[PDB]
């Protein structure tokens, strides 16, 4: 079969700019592609049908081009409707679709909010217990979660949770939390969470302590 | 041009699926039919498609050991039966309709698509979700939901009393087999006491309604 | 959408049945009855592309091909390759279609080699084969009554691709496998002298059913040595596997033809010498449509080419290709109508095998293997005037034998020489 | 400046001999040997890039790696190409390389084909090679009188690509072109009772000198069933060919080996049986830098590549890619050192060719071909205690046999038997 | 070997714009790049190595940047002495040249004035006749010269040669001859230049009679 | 550091061309040396190099076998010679180095460059130049210089009183084997009798004194 890639995988770009996406075959084909937006919870649209068409009811601020092994897609200005996720399929053959694109604004860096919540006494009678931090309105989305409890580092028994980035301020939510059995909940003592992220100059501890909690 | 879907039923796995898809407001035998499926963090993944006035059919590889597709002319339907299901059938399926069968374009863009179906492959019970709200010890106020079955989960909390600056995480599906969530939103601490606070959580599957204050 | 075909064919040299030069203007004819006919996918476009299959001294060779066919494929991306016509540049070619389930079409090619569909899968050859040949050898041994022994030789030249190597062992291993006789075969050097005073001793031990592949002046200056050494036509007969009809000028519609003459002096000991020989060459077809495509590829060529085309069987090679390419489409067209792409391969190989097509040279039947049936005349001379005829015509479709008007085989004595003589060998 | 290294190899299957795993370790120690070295290229650094030979399957395929081999060279357009191993994956690249003028280094692809140069141009082979072994046949053959006639043995499994094919390939051919005496062949099958039962009734007439390419558990059951057929060693030499030691270990410098036990309750007959059985494998390099070598290996490839290694005879082949390796960046010196530049392929590799080199496995001599000369050991049993040591060693380059500590080769009758009996077969 | 090749072929920019020259390779080499500047009449001189390192004496406005088969020079802040014949040399092995690459000033269109001289009468005695018509202050260079014979296309016996451009006005100056043996030159009467350029609104003829002269 | 060649000779087709470039203010043994070809109108042209302490040389394909290049280190001086002249070997000649060779840094560029040597292959003779004036039948007036062989010519107007408005096109090689030129001069039309002109032509080789009156 033939593999379709996409570049770049991510780009940050503001509105009225000028953007363009790559689109890789790993064999020759002649025109055959088509461009698909997606937003999510809802369906993908139609936006070119050949390497160079252009289907109808489509805004003419979009553009295709580009042969053989490498098409591009230019948008000449971006609108708050028109970041999406973009996929590139090929038609000749047994149809395969790329990895996506995603498609984000461009914002200035922000500092996170660290906050931490020591597990509560009704999972402690359910058997169970559960610890929670969590890091509010921070930017960009990458950073780093590291749990410490009386220096000592557990993997494998952690879940992480991020939501989407919002309209009106453009932040990200990112929780992390650790779930223990109710019997190695009073062989330890304090339960930190270290956090590193490119807006913080050093990375923050947030910690407590079972007995005073 | 209107194309119809219905379903989301859960069942163990080992059963079948079938799914109906509806073309009215144009001519069905005009134009090709594909089904596409899409996982729910992986991306979109060509399944199969069907011509329906000679009668042909095209599936993947990895696809036509265990799928059936069928369509009925006199009203317009297709149907899809997917068997041997495992954990790895959970995911949102989509009817398509594009390029005209009187010349063979089978090359162009599907144009009209459906609104799509979520089919979840898991063995086990539509049990109740359990709430835990979270007090501290500039402060973490709000409600988790752990150990329910199945998605999905209405609104966080005070029914919409609170909606401006809110957040809610996606569902993580664990390792036994159920879901768990939570949304915290912290207000100043000089209000703490002044407003009280409690996260109603409704479950549709098994009809479970919680009010657990905060 | 566009239908991309690529050719692999000498585009310099004009010395091949198989050349462009040759091949090109019934390309384009049958490009031009592809688009005039509404049948054959409608709305869509048929490309070419073309690459040389000859290094720098101009002849084919098995290096050049595999490079170019790699670079068309990775250039262009075909959905069909046509040619080589070499076999030691096709083979590789094949080979590497076959690894990337391409269907390849050709006309060329007819060593037994390519007869094994599991390793040259996806192989169409719509032009003559050497087993075909076979069959005709064993029907006429089923119709003359020979049971025994056989015997046969080929002559070695430098120069080509060992033209009768690849025709001998098809045809006597298909002898072998159909008719269970004792068979020979023995190699010879046509340019040495002492080599035929060997065949002319060894000869009357072995056999008295002779097959000669070599060159027409070999033949001649065989046939006169047997006749000066005392062999005769009552006990030994001699068949000449000339397919493309060079002893005999074109092989073309009926008209005098007297190969043994040639002005050295010594012609009336040659008509008397080939009394015991006889042809074996292609069946020319004889519709009208045949006539009229002769004509305008001959004037196409002429106009387009610069190249002057002559009267002979060796234009039934290019008019192959041509039906060939036209049987392609339809298989095409099938799977586009029943739910396919152009780019599965299997479905229209599998179409176009076991399928009965009309085209100019007439109707053609592929079978479960994919190898067009070939029809074979006989040549006999005329006792009246020495002059040879044609006799006898083989049907591969159906597996008969049909004279022509009335003919009658003559032979010296009366009937068909034994086998193996009462007193043996 | 930089000079780029192709490397395509199994990159994840760790079974064979020339895996990325086992030899990613010896080029690491190699460019570090490079880099504390004054007189090896000086002011210049050597990077490396990747790319696999193996398919989905984890196989070594006959296209992955022409097609890796076409990727890196459109994408980085290397200086040098090192690997492939396996013979069908490695032909294909040979003539790539040979069309592109690129130089080509192996210490796999030990087949017969690779010595036509005239094809296989800018090819070195640092590896052990199968000619060599025939070379050492006919040295034992002219030591002990054996001079008429001998029989050989290959079995097939359908799992591997043909083992035994080309290893009694290469020793038929160089021992004809040698001794000219006259040489059987046969091939069986692994499975059991049909083929061994019709082998020990063919056997005594075809020969009594016989040589046996299998499996040691074949070869086991062979002389086993050959015990109560009545062969024996007064008249019967059974040579069995495991080059890399597998019925024994062959790393282990000083074990006893006792290749027929296997805990069956048929120990007694084994040991009985094996009295006229013999075993030629690869020499075991003895110099303290390969323990040394072996050792640093060992370390980084369980460091890095997460992987254990063995002991056994099958370590040489990374001392090989390390040596060939050194060496190429030797003439790669010295030809920059006459003013030519790092893409004379002609003048780099006719360096190489024929010359002498220290290395860790020794003291190397590539021949005037292109081939490493390699060594070989032939084991023995101990008359009195039943393990199998050490008892002959040969030398490529001044093809002599060497006794090892005053041992003798064990005759059950004194001497050993004659080709031809008496009676005749 | 490897054949490198420039773009554009040809380019005019004002003082203080920015322009960018272009090679491309027709294999793959890493960083084996020079850069030379000529000017008319001397040797070249370097200006960049390894692709990107600038040699010690060269001013800092120029640089250079790529890797692989594309490779691209910039100069900022054009200079009058900043106007040569710049290549680009792969230095892999076997080092090629390119094909060059002009750079001049860009300036206002102008129209050239025609001049005619008719032959001298010595040079009829010798034997030979030869008419001169000569452009002047025109711009840009590409202009198209035709010699009329009493309304008749001559072709194959006309040479032409352009100066190089000036400073001042920076113009050109072009001059067409014709030459004829010296029966050829009676035999007809009317001798004709047609000038068709750019800045001319239409072609100019400018002709004699050769019974006038 | 300088480098200094010599030489503006003619030779007939199918002799030898001999080229020597002396070196100054550096050692001679510890750096490449390069020679490169320019045509008039092609473009630059690289044919070879030598490295003089290992005593090797580098030669192009299309070269190599008529070229030969020495070198002697007691007077720092390198030579080339070149056989089979042609008449595409009309070319100018310059020796350039770059790149250090103790640790083989041949892709280094080219800094230093010498003054060139311009080499003319074709069959002909020295030949005195013939000049024509050039006058109408704002006023043009000019000198037309032909049939002189072999270069250079140098024109000047009124002996150098009168520069401006002087334009001097480059000479064409004619099929003859010969070369022709001609100078002009702007005047305004109000001096056309006036002032008097005269232009002066000189070729050093034929050692031609010619003032023509217009």
């Amino acid at each position: 079969n033939i593999q379709m890639t996409q570049s770049p995988s991510s780009l940050s770009a503001s509105v009225g700019d000028r953007v363009t996406i790559t689109c890789r075959a790993s064999q020759s084909i002649d025109s055959y592609l088509n461009w698909y937006q997606q937003k999510p919870g809802k369906a993908p649209k139609l936006l070119i049908y050949v390497a160079s068409s252009l289907q109808s009811g489509v805004p003419s601020r979009f553009s295709g081009s580009g042969s053989g092994k490498d098409f591009t897609l230019t948008i000449s200005s971006l609108q708050p409707e028109d970041f999406a996720t973009y996929y590139c399929q090929q038609s000749y053959s047994i149809p395969t679709f790329g990895q996506g694109t995603r498609l984000e604004i461009k914002r200035t860096v922000a500092a996170p909010s660290v906050f931490i919540f020591p597990p509560s006494d009704e999972q402690l009678k359910s058997g169970t217990a559960s610890v929670v931090c969590l890091l509010n309105n921070f930017y960009p989305r990458e950073a780093k979660v590291q749990w410490k409890v009386d220096n000592a580092l557990q993997s494998g028994n952690s879940q992480e949770s991020v939501t989407e980035q919002d309209s009106k301020d453009s932040t990200y939510s990112l929780s992390s939390t650790l779930t223990l059995s109710k019997a190695d909940y009073e062989k330890h003592k304090v339960y930190a969470c270290e956090v590193t992220h490119q807006g913080l100059s050093s990375p923050v501890t947030k910690s407590f302590n079972r007995g005073e909690c | 041009v209107q194309l119809v879907q219905s379903g989301a039923e859960v069942k163990k796995p080992g059963a079948s699926v079938t799914v109906s898809c509806k073309a009215s407001g144009y001519t069905f035998t005009d134009y090709y039919m594909h089904w596409v499926r899409q996982a729910p963090g992986q991306g979109l993944e060509w399944m199969g498609w069907i011509k329906p006035n000679s009668g042909g059919t095209n599936s993947a590889q990895r696809f036509q050991g265990r799928i059936t597709m069928t369509w009925d002319t006199s009203i317009s339907t297709a149907y899809m039966e997917l068997s041997r299901l495992r954990s790895d059938d959970t995911a949102v399926y989509y009817c398509s309709r594009g390029g005209p069968v009187m010349n063979y374009y089978y090359y162009y863009g599907m144009d009209v698509w459906g609104q799509g179906t979520t089919v979840t492959v898991s063995s086990a019970s539509t049990k109740g979700p359990s709430v835990f709200p979270l007090a501290p010890c500039t402060a973490a106020l709000g409600c988790l939901v752990k150990d329910y079955f199945p998605e999905p989960v209405t609104v966080s909390w005070n029914s919409g009393a609170l909606t401006s600056g809110v957040h809610t995480f996606p569902a993580v599906l664990q390792s036994s087999g159920l879901y768990s969530l939570s949304s915290v939103v912290t207000v100043p601490s000089s209000s703490l006491g002044t407003k009280t606070y409690t996260c109603n959580v409704d479950h549709k599957p098994s009809n479970t309604k919680v009010d657990k204050r905060v | 959408g566009n239908l991309t075909v690529a050719v692999v064919l000498p585009l310099a040299n004009t010395s091949y049945p198989w050349s462009w030069a040759r091949v090109g203007p019934a390309v384009e004819l049958a490009l031009a009855q592809v688009k005039a006919r509404p049948d054959l996918l409608p709305g869509w476009t048929v490309r070419t592309v073309l690459g040389s299959s000859e290094n720098a001294l101009g002849v084919c060779s098995d290096t050049a091909a595999p490079l170019a066919a790699v670079d068309l494929k990775w250039e262009h991306n075909p959905a069909v390759f046509l040619g080589p016509g070499c076999v030691y540049a096709a083979a590789p070619v094949g080979r590497f279609t076959a690894h990337w389930r391409v269907p390849l079409l050709t006309a060329g090619a007819p060593a037994l080699g390519f007869g094994v569909k599991d390793e040259y899968a996806l192989t169409t050859r719509a032009g003559p084969s050497y087993a075909k040949l076979g069959d005709f050898v064993a029907a006429l041994h089923r119709r003359l009554g020979w049971e025994r022994q056989a015997l046969m030789l080929y002559a070695y030249r430098p120069g080509d691709e060992e033209h009768c190597f690849f025709l001998v062992e098809g045809l006597f291993m298909r002898v072998r496998d159909r008719l269970n006789i004792t068979v020979d075969h023995l190699e010879f050097a046509e340019d040495d002298l002492s080599h035929y005073t060997r065949l002319l001793r060894t000869m009357p031990r072995k056999g008295r059913v002779i097959y000669i592949c070599s060159s027409p002046d070999a033949f001649r200056t065989l046939m006169l040595l047997a006749l000066e050494a005392g062999l005769c036509g009552e006990d030994y007969v001699f068949f000449h596997l000339d397919i493309f009809g060079q002893s005999l000028q074109g092989g073309q519609g009926p008209a005098p033809r007297r190969p043994w003459e040639r002005g050295d002096g010594q012609d009336v000991s040659a008509r008397q010498a080939f009394q015991a020989a006889k042809i074996i060459t292609y069946k020319d077809p004889d519709n009208p449509e045949y006539l009229e495509f002769l004509k305008q590829l001959k004037h196409l060529a002429y106009e387009q080419f610069n190249f002057t085309m002559e009267d002979g069987l060796v234009n039934t090679i290019p008019a192959s290709f041509h039906d060939g390419l036209l049987l392609y489409i339809q298989a095409v067209t099938e799977t586009l109508a029943h739910g396919g792409t152009v780019t599965d391969g299997e479905n229209i190989t599998q179409r176009m095998w076991n399928r009965s097509f009309q085209g100019v040279t007439g109707y053609l039947k592929i079978d479960s293997s994919g190898d067009r049936e070939t029809d074979f005349s006989l040549w006999d001379m005329d006792p009246e005037n020495g002059a040879f005829r044609v006799v006898l015509n083989y049907n591969g479709t159906s597996q008969e034998l049909v004279a022509v008007s009335g003919r009658k085989l003559n032979w010296p004595l009366g009937y068909p020489p034994p086998d193996i003589p009462k007193c043996g060998f």
